[PDB]
């Protein structure tokens, strides 16, 4: 049983300055929409509603900004959908007295 | 862009949208470009004169 061939692979893995172009296989949490969740697009940990919208992204975008310089735009890439970014509720409670 | 033109570009204007990128990291500083040349039976078929 020593004596039998026996077949070797070794994988080297390795760090350089250049980027990422292996990775393990991503792990991906079902996409819900139109309530107050956090989402992370590898750019922002982002809070807020992801609603449906009507304009399209050219087929290399995967960011998106507004005229206030705000990322409220973010294509979800396993499903090349346009999501908006829309914060959930704030404010204050006014009371009025007799 | 299609065009009808030999010299002297015209002034429209045409975005330029990109194409597949290359995630290499590497060293650059010099560049050239590659030709093709045809070898009909009116050339001998060396790459002389
Ligand atoms: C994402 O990858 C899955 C397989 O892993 C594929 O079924 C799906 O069509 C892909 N979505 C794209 C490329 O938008
Ligand atoms: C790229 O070139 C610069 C200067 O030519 C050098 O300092 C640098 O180390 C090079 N990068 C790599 C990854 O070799």
């Amino acid at each position: 049983v020593g004596y039998q061939p026996y077949r070797v692979v070794v994988l080297s893995f390795e760090l350089l300055h250049a980027p990422a172009t292996v990775c393990g296989p991503k792990k991906s949490t079902n996409l819900v929409k139109n309530k107050c969740v956090n989402f992370n697009f590898n750019g922002l940990t982002g809070t807020g509603v992801l609603t449906e919208s009507n304009k399209k992204f050219l087929p290399f975008q995967q960011f998106g900004r507004d005229i206030a310089d705000t990322t409220d735009a973010v294509r979800d890439p396993q499903t090349l959908e346009i999501l908006d970014i829309t914060p959930c509720s704030f404010g204050g409670v006014s009371v009025i007295t007799p | 862009t299609p065009i009808n033109l030999v010299r002297d570009l015209p002034q429209g204007f045409s975005a330029l949208e990109p194409l597949v990128d290359l995630p290499i990291g590497i060293n650059i500083t010099r560049f050239q470009t590659l030709l093709a040349l045809h070898r009909s039976y009116l050339t001998p078929g060396d790459s002389s004169s």
